[PDB]
């Protein structure tokens, strides 16, 4: 998230979450993590005032 | 007898439940032939509890010994000592089925045996230190009362051991046709069997007690319990089996216990079962049943309850036990004794009166419109209640026995009590849709269907089979003792006999000499370990004797065509017959079905309450919730949580608008918010709410 | 539909009851009809029937995980004391009947009543919302019937046999009724091939070109070669399903059911699932599918293969023994030796197994099972694993046919005893896991139609080299499928072949891989920007409904539910 | 806490003896809809001494 | 199509009546206020087609949605 | 504040709240589903909440 | 050994050096232990224990 | 080709209780259907008699002993379970048993009245010691298939009466077979063998008779239609 | 010993040549013993006339086409097999169809001897090209059942006979369903619900009637061995 940015550790989430379900076959489809991710950067830190 | 022999690592002293360390569960090295490998709890407590071994004996400092036999320089001796695990740790012990000459010298150069590390290795004949005592010294009494155990897989196993322990003893109890060697054992040492005390000559034989005249001049006489109520509610029935003139041994078995035939456990009935799968009324486990089972009882069981009522002073006045009681038909008092308690022997039904007992009420101001309905008719008023013991929303069956003490005669009644009632109340229960019943492999069913006799799959000959069991559970449940079971009780059921002219066949190289030739409804032994070999028992399927017609039904593999009973066309392929033991299981269906309408509930949370009492209501748990939401299903979430829960004044005007027909009204505010308003209040916290 | 039983209904509908007792006349009051009620007076069933009938009830199992752990059935009265259950929901509530117990409950208002039998009704939630596919199809012995019934097999009676010097073409029959009717004589067996005059089932879709170019209609007579068992098992599908003539087992089953509920309504799915659950059993009973000692055959090449394998053991045993490897290296050794051995067998076993055996029938159809199962069980258990998760060297040469020694029974009830005690805490930590997961989505829920956004997500749809062919990617079905496209899908030339926001599905994946491009994109609920909750536009057709999302759905629990659906089936 | 557990009270399974019945609310309901309402109406004044 | 009749509280079938309302649970108000008006009327408009032997409210509202013999307006 | 007493530290989440006065909108529906009203999702939205159904003229006639 | 056992032919192929002990002496011998009955005493003395306790 | 030719049968006694009957020639593949329908009716639609109840003397309820009885009234009832028994008349009638002293009470020590009978008297029932003395008297009815017993205040009986399952069908065994004729067309023609056995209440020519008339009767119905 | 409810007999007219035919409430176990034995007694005891053996003059040996002609042998084969005939007289007679030049032959086309009927005067036999000459001969003959055609290796030296299967039954297609049903008090009673489709010459309820009759008189073979033992008669 800090290094390369907001649009890749989207891709990163999801691809770790959907490959450990992956390996024993389960298919869920990506739209259910993507929900779970979009909960997760609701907020940031802030800096200057 | 396998809860007198219960090894229990929680309790007080021990490992707390609340840690219950994952990591000690798992079988040490050091179990061998001390401790049950196979045998624990399949709830939480797995691990934490098993049985001890049948060999195991315990030193007097608590450490648990084990039997070897001592091993010498290429030979074994007849010395054999106890041994600790620390003590037996610096030998070599090696395995029993290792093979030995008539003097007792290894035949074998190198020999598996078992090494410090408590691992597997292979030695020679030097090394060698000591040796196992018995095949059966690892597995403990019930484990060793599964045959062909070494067949089915570790958890089948230990499924089966567990619900060996949950049958129910039957009306008539029959001995397995195949079994382990052990069931003799288990039941002598069980307790349950009444033995000869010395040798002798039985006298007299009755139901209710038997008398022996022993050999030196004395007589003694033993007591038969009869229809007494066990802990658990099922029937400790004992009954005799020797006759007038019998001469008796000391040791011997003079009368049976529930669960005994001649001396030998006798846990469930041996039926003729087919493998295959049937109009999927077997689908997913479910087992089905021939109507047969249920026209001679084969598998009825007795059940007895124990009812009680106590009459105990109030400030008010005392309370009295009488036949009379207020608001009430004279028919009701049928069967009630001028004393209140019902007979002996008359039969009771739901919601029937059992002991009439009056209480002190005292509320004299009636409402104007019972004042006017007393005052038509007869009943013109009294003062106390209708508070008589009543058998439970679901029980019946017929009064077996009453008995009272009271305080009249200084009996030892708790303090605050002047009488107490207890009356036994006793049924039959013939199988039915709902129950379960297992093998001794961990194959239990529920019963989905029970069917006519003219519809079962029957033999050639014309006989119906009794249950049928899906075959895709067999393979993919992973116990396949089941089948070698099934055969061998078809080779016992039916007699057999190995013609011997160009010598013994092959198979039968080692098989001893009074297994050749037996007659029909014999019954056979497989030890456990040292059981039956596929090759025998193929043989023995080969070698069956014919029925009354002079033929055989099943094949040399044990299998038999099939004549379907609804269509009458024969089955395109053979299908596996034989006869499997099964047993009954206390799990149920005639006391585990429940339900509620409306009724009681509870004071301090306004719900209704649950659990073994009358109308116990169901739990919606969070779960439940989740899935409602996740239906978005809004309105029936909120009739579930207060309308039929806990609001009060929305249950009555619910109940009036069903009697009526009316429409629902709109659910209110649940006791639960408004005492959590009120908590919050009472802390000082202006929960104030806004619209 | 669901059974009840008739204590249990009768008790529990007891106002129901009591009101309609009262309305008929049997009773002059409601004290009276409910004494009545009490002691169950005959003529009171008459008014129950008329009463539990059109009556939804929901039934739930515990533990509850996914939405359909709670489904609504039409009550019907049944004899007993036990709940009958429909074999294909089974798989939605994970029940089995070796002992599991329902509860069921009773909507009481009119709100309840229509959410129970339009939101709620068994019939209307085939589709598993995790993934959108078919949850309610045939399974174990349901499998095991189609299967026999779809099998060709050559050699049998009554077969297609060409015309010759002497004799004209044999096997050929004038209608489906004729080759029943010749079953029945038993002269054609049912899994033999056949040639039929098929006048009332759509042709192929190929056939259809070069025979009724203008349309088929019913009615049109086509010439099939096939045996009668597809015929038969085809006539279950829908008329307008065209003939599909192959061996039906569980994969293709689970693709004949996902074609017909993407192109039909739901009564369609549900009429020929039952349709399937009846042929199935019927076919299954008679399969001959049956467990015997011969019949589970072992490989003779046994004896060879443990005889050459412990040559190379005792070379490794006695190569320890000089302090040329270490413990460890000498276990591994032996593990990998031992591990061939158990490929090798497992390899010869599905060699010498016929293919109609009942144990490799059961296997090889998909009904239930693996092969692993079947070689422990004929070839031999081979390697197990201690406590500390360490294979122990020795391994189980015996198998549980032949007979296990007494130390390797022993040895073997480690791992046993570790994988049985390990259950609880997978079900807790799932527990946990999904607790925590709907707590942290629970306010994203569908609240406008669409937030008008472009920012979309790139997408891959097909994989290719840099010398071979473009295919499918491997996680089309977990990504792309069930989309919304953001932007159109151009391919080098220009020509838009979907406009943006299409909906993405099978035939649009094969058009958009006919057009020969890999990549698009898709609209996307990490980039959704309405303010309260997110748009049904951005999350896509509804995995439930096949369709796109309607306003109001409550995404975040469903979501959270399908991640947490495999809680215990996540083992390392 | 009682059961072995710090899950149920000793209080969870007390039966009130005083909660409201649904059904006998109904029938004094019916009662006073056929008592009062019915039989009353039968006898004019000779009834009317029945009412006070 | 060719599917058979509807059996029991399928019937009418369910993708013919989403055709009437946005979805499922516009329809689900609609049907249930529907019924209510029945009940109201039965224990005093009426059922506005011909009326089983003692069909309920809620099949009968079901059944005139099935011809989209009323209307409604999404109140928002 | 309700939620977040649920979760982990009622107290803290309490004393919160009634310093600040802070006030928990309806919006979401933990809370719904502790005071049993009706929660704002599916079936229970505004949108078709307040659905109204007259008959037709022509079905009344 | 059991006077009034039922003849039940046996698939057994090894011997039986040691009959199975008692299946409840885990319990009556550690109460003997307890209580110091003397039908304890003399079995602890052939041991080889001198002045039990 | 329309043969016109009539199917036959024709019986042989294997035993007293024991009969096969065969039939034939029938066009091909009607045995095994015609069996099917011989055996459902026979194995549970032949009427007989059985008890319905019985009373002993010293008993108030089945779950009691009778003193100087080795059996269990349990063993008693389901000892009389057994019993085979025929009447006449459709109505209830009543069998006394009477017993003192120490002895063997079996089926054959029963006095039944006219119009009753009992075939197998050797039946073990109970024995009696020195002291022993039994007296039970029961209730017989005619019917059909299995019904359980009947509780005694649905009955509106009084205490004692101890209501017992009866077991009213008499066929004990049935089954049939199938062979291929050569009569008129070669393996195309069918001759089925049916083998019935019954306990000694009736003979199986007679439960024969029966399952061919219910069943003729019910064929009446789609004979109607005219 | 009278039943316990009188059976009754409903019919639904599924289409001119099918129909379903329900009986009920039969009594626990009597659905199945009724349902197999009327499904095979309607088919293999009602006799028919049909086509068992045709003779091609434009075909000798080599079956595979008659020149001049667009359909195939066999196809010809299956037409002639959808043909329904009724022969008065049991006599295995001869028949013979004639044609020449374009158009289409159809069974209204073909000239029947005396005694035989042909209720499908509008079944496509085939079509002919320009300068078509079709001529073939077939045998009819009465039967009972679906026998397959018989093997004439012995009989083969009059080289050309085609012998095909018979389709004797006028019942095309039966199939039998048992549902549940409720009596008054009990949940357990059997409705057999039996559908039954026939060729153009007869019709459903005559089949069923015959079938019953059939099942009646074959029964009574047993019934006459004691008519005065018991039985469950359903009364009038
Ligand atoms: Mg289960
Ligand atoms: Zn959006």
């Amino acid at each position: 998230l800090r290094v390369q940015g907001p649009r890749e550790v989207q891709i990163h989430l999801v691809k770790e979450v959907q490959e450990v379900y992956r390996a024993q076959g389960v298919s869920i489809h990506d739209k259910h993590i993507e929900v779970i991710v979009r909960q997760m950067l609701r907020r940031v830190t802030i800096i200057d005032s | 007898l396998t809860h007198k022999r219960r090894l229990s690592a929680l309790g007080p002293g021990g490992l707390s439940r609340e840690r219950a360390g994952l990591e000690v569960r798992d079988v040490h090295p050091s179990h061998y032939g001390r401790m049950c490998p196979i045998e624990t709890p399949e709830g939480p407590n797995i691990g934490l509890i098993g049985s001890l071994s049948v060999y195991a004996r315990v030193n007097p400092f608590g450490f648990i010994e084990t039997p070897y036999r001592k091993v010498e320089n290429g030979v074994v001796t007849d010395q054999i000592d106890y041994l600790t695990a620390d003590e037996e740790d610096r030998h070599v012990v090696a395995q029993a089925n290792s093979p030995t000459d008539e003097n007792g010298r290894f035949t074998e150069d190198r020999v598996m045996v078992r090494k410090k590390g408590g691992e597997v290795e292979f030695v020679s004949a030097d090394q060698v230190d000591y040796m196992d005592v018995s095949p059966r010294q690892m597995v403990s009494v019930a484990t060793a009362m599964i045959p062909f155990l070494e067949h089915d897989d570790a958890n089948r196993a230990l499924m089966g051991a567990n619900m060996q322990r949950q049958a129910v003893p039957l009306v008539r109890s029959e001995a397995p046709l195949v079994g382990t060697g052990m069931e003799l054992r288990a039941a002598i040492d069980a307790g349950d069997v009444v033995v000869a005390d010395k040798t002798g000559v039985i006298e007299e034989v009755s139901a209710d007690y038997i008398t022996v005249m022993a050999d030196d001049g004395t007589r003694q006489s033993y007591r038969l319990r009869k229809f007494a109520r066990s802990n658990h509610g099922t029937c400790a029935n004992q009954r005799p089996i020797v006759d007038a003139g019998q001469r008796v041994e000391a040791g011997q078995v003079i009368a049976d216990g529930p669960c005994t035939q001649n001396g030998e456990m006798a846990l469930g009935k041996n039926l003729l079962v087919a493998i295959m799968p049937w109009e999927g009324h077997n689908y997913e486990d479910a087992i089905i049943l021939s109507n047969r089972l249920v026209e001679e009882d084969v598998l009825t069981s007795i059940h007895i309850e124990e009812h009680e009522i106590d009459a105990r002073d109030t400030k008010l006045g005392a309370e009295e036990i009488t036949r009379d009681i207020p608001n009430v038909s004279d028919e009701v008092l049928a069967d009630l004794d001028e004393r209140g308690i019902v007979r002996i022997g008359a039969e009771v039904r739901d919601g029937d009166i059992l002991v009439g007992k009056v209480t002190p009420k005292g509320e004299t101001e009636l409402t104007p419109e019972e004042r006017l309905l007393r005052a038509i008719f007869g009943e013109k008023a009294r003062e106390v209640r209708d508070t008589s013991l009543k058998v439970p929303h679901g029980e019946s069956g017929k009064v077996i026995g009453i008995r009272v003490f009271s305080r009249e005669d200084d009996d030892e009644l708790p303090a605050g009590v002047n009488e107490l009632v207890r009356v036994y109340v006793a049924q039959k229960r013939k199988i039915s849709d709902g129950d379960k019943l297992a093998g001794r492999h961990g194959n239990k069913g529920v019963i989905g269907k029970i069917l006519p006799v003219e519809d079962m799959p029957f033999l050639p000959d014309g006989t119906p089979v009794d249950i049928i069991l899906n075959t895709h559970g067999v393979p993919r449940r992973m116990n396949i003792g089941q089948i070698l079971e099934t055969h061998l009780g078809w080779v016992a059921k039916a007699g057999w006999n190995i013609d011997v002219a160009a010598g013994v066949p092959d198979w039968a190289s080692k098989l001893p000499e009074e297994l050749y030739s037996a007659p029909a409804d014999s019954t056979v032994a497989t030890p456990v370990f040292d059981g039956a070999q596929e090759g025998e028992l193929a043989g023995l399927l080969g070698s069956t004797l014919p029925n009354r017609d002079g033929e055989v039904m099943v094949d040399a593999d044990g299998k038999s065509t099939l004549f379907d009973g609804r269509s009458g066309e024969p089955f395109p392929y053979p299908v596996t017959v034989g006869y499997m033991y099964i047993l009954k299981l206390h799990h149920l269906v005639d006391d585990k079905i429940h339900a509620r309408s409306t009724g009681p509930y509870s004071m301090i949370t306004q719900q209704p309450l649950g659990g073994k009492a009358q109308f116990g209501g169901q739990r919606f748990g969070e779960m439940e919730c989740w899935a409602m939401q996740a239906y978005g299903a809004a309105y029936t979430l909120q009739e579930l949580l207060t309308i039929k829960s806990d609001d009060t004044v929305g249950r009555v005007k619910v109940y009036e608008a069903i009697v009526k027909g009316e429409n629902i009204p709109e659910p209110g505010i649940p006791e639960s918010f408004k005492v959590l308003l009120k908590e919050l209040q009472s802390l000082c916290l202006n929960v104030e709410v806004l619209s | 539909q669901c059974g009840l039983p008739k204590l249990m209904a009768l008790e529990l509908f007891k106002p129901f009851v009591m009101k309609r007792l009262v309305d008929l006349n049997h009773a002059q009051n409601i004290k009276s009809a409910k004494r009545m009620v009490e002691r169950q007076r005959p003529q009171v069933w008459d008014v129950l029937e008329e009463v539990i009938a059109e009556h939804p009830v929901l039934l739930n199992r515990a533990p509850t995980l996914h939405r359909l752990g709670i489904q609504a059935f039409e009550p019907q009265l049944v004899e007993g004391k036990a709940i009958q259950l429909h074999p294909l929901v089974c798989e939605a509530f994970n029940a089995d009947f070796d002992g599991d117990q329902m509860a069921v409950h009773l909507p009481l208002s009119a709100e309840a009543q229509a959410e129970a039998r339009i939101l709620m009704l068994s019939s209307n939630n085939i589709l598993s919302p995790a993934s959108g596919k078919p949850l309610a199809m045939p399974r174990l012995d349901m499998v095991t019937g189609l299967y026999y019934l779809t099998t060709l097999v050559e050699g049998a009676t009554g077969e297609y046999q060409a015309a010759t010097k002497d004799a004209p073409e044999q096997g050929v029959y004038s209608s489906p009724a004729e080759a029943i009717m010749a079953m029945d004589r038993g002269a054609l067996s049912v899994r033999a091939k056949i040639k039929v005059r098929l006048t009332e089932l759509r042709p192929p879709t190929d056939l259809e070109a070069q025979l009724f170019e203008n349309g088929w209609k019913p009615g049109d007579a086509w010439t099939a070669e096939t045996t009668l068992g597809r015929v038969m098992f085809n006539e279950l599908l829908p008329k307008s399903y065209p003939f599909v003539n192959e061996q039906m087992h569980k994969k293709v089953q689970a693709r004949i059911i996902n074609d017909l509920a993407e192109r039909f309504p739901m009564i369609v799915v549900a009429q020929t699932v039952d349709k399937l659950k009846d042929a199935g059993f019927y076919w299954a009973t008679r399969s001959g599918v049956t467990v015997s000692m011969a019949d589970v055959l072992v490989p003779p090449q046994k004896q060879e293969i443990l005889e050459r394998h412990e040559a190379e053991a005792d070379a490794i045993e006695r190569k320890y023994q000089r302090g040329a490897l270490n413990h460890t290296e000498r276990n591994e050794s032996l593990v990998k030796i031992w591990q061939d051995a158990t490929e090798e067998v497992g390899k010869a076993l599905e060699e010498f197994y016929p293919a109609d055996n009942p144990i490799i029938t059961i296997v090889k159809s998909g009904a239930t099972g693996n092969l692993t199962q079947t070689r422990t069980l004929a070839g031999m258990k081979g390697l197990v694993t201690n406590p500390k998760g360490e294979f122990i060297p020795r391994p189980i040469k015996s198998s549980f046919r032949e007979g296990l020694t007494v130390l390797e029974y022993f040895i073997n009830t480690h791992g046993a005893r570790k994988g049985l005690a390990d259950t609880a805490l997978r079900t807790a930590d799932s527990g946990y896991l999904t607790r925590r997961l709907v707590d942290v989505s629970q306010d994203v829920i569908v609240r406008e139609h669409d937030c008008e956004t472009e920012r979309g997500i790139n997408v891959t749809l097909a994989e290719r080299g840099p010398d071979g062919t473009l295919i499918r990617d491997a996680h089309v079905e977990t990504s792309a499928f069930a989309r919304t496209l953001a932007t159109d899908a151009v391919d080098a030339n220009g020509n838009v072949i979907i406009e943006r926001g299409h909906d993405l599905g099978d035939p649009a994946i094969d058009a958009l891989l006919a057009a020969g491009i890999t990549t698009v994109k898709v609209r996307s609920v990490l980039t959704c920007t309405s303010a309260t909750g997110v748009c049904a536009m951005c999350y896509g057709r509804s995995m439930a409904t096949g369709k796109l999302v309607d306003i109001g759905e409550a995404v975040g629990i469903v979501a959270a539910q399908s991640i947490g659906e495999p809680g215990t089936q996540l083992t390392m | 806490t009682i059961g072995d557990e710090g899950d149920s009270q000793l209080g969870d399974f007390i039966e009130d003896s005083e909660a409201v019945v649904a059904v006998d609310a109904v029938s004094f309901t019916l009662l006073q809809d056929q008592l009062q309402s019915v039989l009353e109406t039968l006898s004019e004044r000779e009834a009317g001494v029945v009412r006070l | 199509s060719a599917y058979d009749t509807p059996l029991g509280i399928t019937n009418p079938p369910i993708d013919e009546l989403l055709s009437r309302a946005s979805s499922k649970y516009a329809l689900v108000i609609y049907a249930a206020k529907r019924a209510r008006q029945i009940n109201d009327y039965y224990n005093q408009v009426g059922p506005l087609v011909e009326p089983g032997l003692q069909e309920k409210p809620l099949s009968i509202a079901l059944r005139e949605i099935h011809g989209d013999l009323l209307e409604h307006t999404e109140g928002e | 504040w309700l939620s977040a007493a649920s979760f982990q530290e009622t107290t803290r989440v309490l004393t919160d709240a009634a310093i600040n006065c802070r006030s928990d909108k309806l919006n979401g529906l933990k809370e719904n589903v502790i005071i049993g009203k009706l929660i704002p999702a599916g079936t229970g939205i505004s949108r078709y909440r307040n659905i109204q159904v007259q008959p037709t003229e022509e079905a009344r006639a | 050994s059991v006077p009034g056992a039922p003849n039940r032919v046996s698939f057994a192929k090894l011997r039986e050096p040691l009959e199975v002990p008692g299946l409840l002496d885990v319990q009556t011998d550690s109460f003997e232990w307890l209580v110091g009955s003397d039908r304890w005493r003399q079995a602890a003395i052939d041991r080889g224990e001198e002045n039990p306790v | 080709m329309l043969i016109s030719q009539r199917p036959t049968l024709s019986e042989e006694t294997v035993a007293e209780n024991r009969s096969r009957f065969v039939i034939e020639p029938l066009e091909p593949g009607f045995g095994y259907t015609l069996g099917n329908s011989l055996r459902r009716t026979l194995l549970s639609s032949i009427p007989g008699a059985a008890v319905t109840s019985i009373r002993i003397d010293g008993v108030l309820h089945e779950f009691t002993t009778v003193p100087g009885v080795k059996e269990d009234v349990t063993d008693i009832i389901l000892n009389l379970k057994g019993l085979v028994v025929s009447s006449d008349d459709d109505e209830p009638v009543t069998m006394y048993l009477r017993k003192q002293g120490p002895g063997v009470v079996t089926a054959g020590d029963i006095v039944p009245p006219a119009g009753v009978t009992v075939h197998n008297p050797d039946m073990h029932i109970a024995t009696l010691n020195d002291k022993g003395k039994l007296e039970v008297e029961l209730v017989v009815e005619r019917g059909r298939g299995y019904v359980p017993a009947v509780q005694n205040k649905a009955s509106g009986a009084e205490i004692g009466r101890i209501p017992v399952d009866s077991i009213y069908s008499p066929v004990l065994k049935v089954t049939y077979k199938v062979e291929a004729t050569r009569v008129e067309q070669r393996t195309d023609f069918d001759k089925l063998i049916i083998d019935v056995e019954t306990k000694n209440s009736i003979s199986p020519r007679d439960a024969l008779a029966s399952a061919g008339g219910t069943l003729v009767e019910l064929f009446g119905l789609a004979r109607e239609l005219n």
